[PDB]
RNA sequence: UUGAGAAGCUCAGACGAGUAGGCAGGCGUGGAGGUUUGUGACGAAGCCUUGGGCGUGAGCCUGGGUCGAACAGCCUCUAGUGCAGAUCUUGGUGGAAGUAGCUAGAUCUAGCGAAACCACAGCCUGGGGAACGGGCCAGGCAA
RNA sequence: GUACGUGAAAUUGCUGAAAGGGAAGCAUUGGAAAUCAGUCUUACCUGGGUGAGAUCAGUAGUCUCUCGAGACUAUGCA
């Protein structure tokens, strides 16, 4: 299934591989953003990744995640150039974005591509010391945004609880349950 | 809306293609809940559309419609192969593509 | 002669032509370029500021500006010549505009230049009768 | 002027003879199906009897308004509902003549294609529906036991989102 | 046996492009180190015998008739039993006066005029 | 206005629109897909005039 | 069955890189004898044109616009016969350039005004084996 | 229109059009805009009537050929 626009969660992600699925999506001509980038995952220690940067300059993993796909996609083609602007890449979960549904990738989960034991690198701890200084203002937002998201939650877990005691109760519901439903 | 779409939605990836020859007679297509080369065996001899639109008012419309049919499966994630009377512009990649179901073998 | 504008009949036109004239070729159509367009009584004053050194005619093809005497003493008598030309046809003198001017190179014996100019009129008649 | 003015190569005896064609089984006369193209695309029909390609088919008039039609099998999707008896209704009468498109004839003098004072309209006749009304008086009798049936037919066939025509068998 | 033809663009001069000195007329490049001539990708074609076309469809037009140049009226005469293959070309120079001949004499012959309404004008 | 149709003659349209309640017919020749000459007839047997158009130019041009 | 331009028509199979070089068939120009009882002031030749065609191609036929006095197809004869180059000859024309500047006025403003040079260009980063950077691929840049 | 036959290319000016991130350039495949290609049921066969004509007369003459082969002139239309 795919949508006009997609809201893609990057917490528990892998970098490379998030990146590649949404690089094939993007020239199929659709529509991607990408939230809480900082939580994205890269395979290899804190300390090595560090390394890795201090050899390469955008402290934003949301522009470092569009310059890993930037150089993913074909830049000089000027069908690759209009694709890049169809792909958006931001920190937390606006306000635009966080009243909707956020779907995940499985090839770029860690937990089903990462063994245990390994150790791994956070891009929004990893940009803490190279530039960024809003970690506190973008964690102080999510614990907020949550707050309410939860709350939002309870009233419709709420909700769905008195409509399933309501369709329970519903003698309709049992007439014709040889179909399944 | 509800209704109407007695079509699948399907998505045109690129041309038949080496990695630097590019032939432009044959296009991938990527329908919608095909996943395998086994299942593209169902949508083989399809009739394929592109549709698009335009400023000029021919016949009192507005819409011009490239006509094709779904030849072969390509690779195993469900892409097929589809020839098209004109063959389609370089710049519909990564389009809509609308498969209706006839000639129907079911 | 046959001029380049399919305007310019007797319609609401005048003519004028410059022949062979004996100024540089550069100079006419930068000075040319700046008034196409302009009323012809505007054209008059802004044509006067060059000679006292109010305005200055921009070099964008040929290059900032600049202040020509001679070119415009030139246009100075085609344009007469041109408003001449419109009172023996009789038109509406307050109206006019230089529909169009066009200079040409000439003949390599010093580079002369061919100078042609049209005045012509603006005119919107409302429809109604709604 | 007879005689074969030019060399005229005549065409070689071609070894191709008509044969009976061979539909679906599922397209056996009596069975609901979704028709696919026509200004009727989307409504559901019964096959009243088999054609020589085509299937004679009709939807209920009093239902869903569908005349009796040639429809091309292949046009045609077979559904699995359960299967309508269709035995009462005289098929026979239903023939390719029946269901010929009228001869381009009538020819007008010619001072009344002038002026355009000629047109005529071709308005389908009363036994057409008449035909059509006795088929609908041996079919929607029919119809209307299967229960849920004459709905069925009055409905429009359509897809939701994430539908894979392979895995929904029609 | 339709009339179909193995390529429609012309064959262009190598470099016929850039230079207006050089002819667009087929000239072979005989160019010692000459890629184009080596036949390279992303280069221009050139005229083989490969390229011919159908014997029983060479010189056809489109609609299936082969072009036949007639000067005078006496020429669209001998044409009397060919007119399902031939096309009675009216040659460029024949007068207004001899163009109308030439015209009615084919219509009743029942051969195809290419150019039957050139230089001339209907009047009902 | 009637586009002409079929192998009708221009002295039989006339004699049609005589009955039919017309005054004048104005007929447009064209050929090689550009328009000529006008003729024009008088009903019901009024003089006919043959003008040759030329600079014919459409509203839009 | 008409399919004898016997230099014709027809049938079958395999084959198709190319320098030096060898062989063959053609296209085109000027003029020459024959010919088309050829074309032409109701428009020859020429010319331009995103008109239509024909030929693998050299080339050809035609429509439109200009044009105004000649011209062509076919069989042979014949030769001062086919151009992209020769730091080619002659004529024309650009960029360079309103520049180098030179005649005034108050560095500027007017006025008068070259020559040299010129395949075409002009971000680099690296590797690209033979320079490769000035064009190729990876790159960034690129407004 | 004496800068005078035709007036090509280079080259330059004006206008309209689209295009215009350090080239352009061409080739394939299309699309789009702009524009041309070419449109044709109409004739054939059959039926009758109506007037005809002739290469036809259970017909009459001339001319050129070689009896009959043509071109005609009367006359009737079976």
């Amino acid at each position: 299934e795919f949508q006009k626009v997609v809201v893609i969660d990057a917490k528990g992600h892998l970098l490379g591989r998030l990146a590649s699925v949404v690089a094939k999506q993007l020239l199929g001509g659709q529509k991607v953003v990408v939230v809480r980038c900082e939580e994205l995952n890269i395979s290899g220690h804190f300390f090595r990744n560090k390394l890795k940067y201090l050899a390469y300059h955008f402290r934003a993993p949301s522009r470092i995640f569009q310059k890993a796909v930037r150089g993913m996609l074909p830049h000089k083609t000027a069908r690759g150039q209009a694709a890049l602007e169809h792909l958006q890449a931001v920190e937390g979960i606006p306000p635009p974005f966080d009243k909707q549904k956020r779907v995940v990738v499985p090839a770029a989960l860690r937990v089903l591509r990462l063994k245990p034991g390994r150790k791994y690198c956070t891009v929004g701890r990893l940009s803490s010391e190279v530039g960024w200084k809003y970690n506190d203002i973008v964690a102080k937002l999510e614990e907020r945004r949550k707050v309410k998201s939860a709350a939002f939650y309870q009233a419709k877990l709420a909700k769905q609880k008195k409509i399933a005691s309501a369709k329970e109760a519903s003698p309709v519901n049992q007439k014709l349950s040889q179909f399944g439903y | 809306a509800q209704g109407h779409r007695l079509y699948v939605k399907a998505k045109h990836l690129s041309f038949q293609r080496s990695k630097h020859v590019i032939h432009p007679g044959t296009s991938i297509v990527k329908i919608e809940g095909c996943d395998s080369k086994e299942e593209a065996q169902f949508y083989l001899g399809k009739r394929v559309c592109y549709v698009y639109k335009s400023s000029k008012a021919v016949r009192g419309s507005k819409i011009r419609v490239i006509w094709g049919t779904i030849a072969r499966p390509h690779g195993n994630s469900g892409a097929v192969r589809a020839r098209f009377v004109h063959n389609l512009p370089a710049k519909t990649f990564g389009s809509s593509l609308r498969v209706m179901l006839y000639p129907s073998n079911i | 002669v046959r001029y380049s504008a399919s305007p310019a009949l007797e319609t609401k036109c005048a003519k004028a032509r410059g022949a062979y004239l004996r100024t540089h070729f550069k100079n006419s159509r930068e000075v040319a370029f700046t008034i196409n367009g302009m009323s012809l009584k505007k054209a008059f004053i802004f044509l006067d500021n060059v000679k006292e050194h109010k305005q200055a005619v921009p070099f964008r093809r040929f290059n900032q500006a600049r202040w020509p005497v001679k070119s415009v003493k030139f246009f100075y008598d085609l344009l007469k010549n041109a408003e001449a030309n419109a009172e023996a046809k009789g038109l509406d003198m307050d109206k006019l505009i230089i529909k169009h001017v066009q200079v040409n190179a000439a003949p390599k014996q010093s580079s002369p230049s061919h100078i042609e100019i049209i005045v012509a009129e603006e005119e919107e008649a409302v429809p109604k009768a709604n | 002027k007879y005689y074969p003015a030019y060399r005229e190569n005549v065409p070689k005896k071609a070894r191709k003879a008509v044969r009976p064609t061979k539909l679906r089984a599922s397209l056996a006369p009596g069975t609901v199906c979704i028709l696919l193209a026509g200004r009727f695309r989307g409504k559901r029909v019964v096959v009243l009897s088999q054609l020589e390609d085509t299937l004679v088919v009709t939807g209920p008039y009093k239902v869903n308004g569908v005349p009796i039609r040639r429809v091309n099998h292949r046009y045609v999707i077979a559904t699995s509902a359960p299967k309508i008896d269709v035995s009462g209704v005289s098929v026979e009468k239903f023939t390719k003549a029946y269901f010929a498109k009228q001869k381009r004839s009538g020819p007008v003098k010619k001072d009344e294609a002038f002026f355009a004072e000629n047109a005529p309209k071709n308005a389908l006749p009363a036994e057409r529906i008449a035909d059509q009304k006795a088929v609908d008086a041996k079919l929607l009798p029919a119809i209307k036991a299967i229960p849920n049936m004459k709905e069925y037919l009055a409905a429009s066939f359509a897809l939701s989102n994430g539908d894979r025509p392979h895995l929904m068998k029609f | 046996v339709n009339i179909i033809k193995k390529r429609t663009k012309p064959f262009k001069r190598h470099q016929s492009d850039r230079f207006k000195r050089v002819g667009e007329s087929w000239r072979k490049p005989r160019g010692i180190d000459s890629c184009v001539r080596r036949r390279f990708r992303g280069t221009i074609s050139m005229p083989k015998i490969g390229y011919g076309n159908n014997k029983k469809t060479r010189y056809c037009m489109p609609n299936g008739l082969k072009a036949f140049l007639v000067r005078n009226v006496s020429d669209v005469e001998l044409l009397l039993m060919h007119n399902k293959t031939y096309a009675a070309e009216i040659a460029g120079n024949v007068s207004a006066r001899k163009r109308v001949e030439i015209v009615e004499k084919a219509r009743a012959l029942g051969v195809k005029v290419t150019n039957a309404g050139a230089k001339v004008r209907s009047q009902e | 206005f009637r586009k002409r149709t079929g192998d009708i003659e221009v002295h039989e349209i006339a004699e049609a629109a005589a009955k039919r309640g017309y005054t004048d017919l104005l007929v447009l020749n064209e050929d090689r897909k550009k328009t000529n000459a006008l003729t024009l007839v008088h009903l019901p047997n009024g003089p006919s005039f043959y003008f040759t158009l030329s600079n014919l130019q459409t509203a839009k041009e």
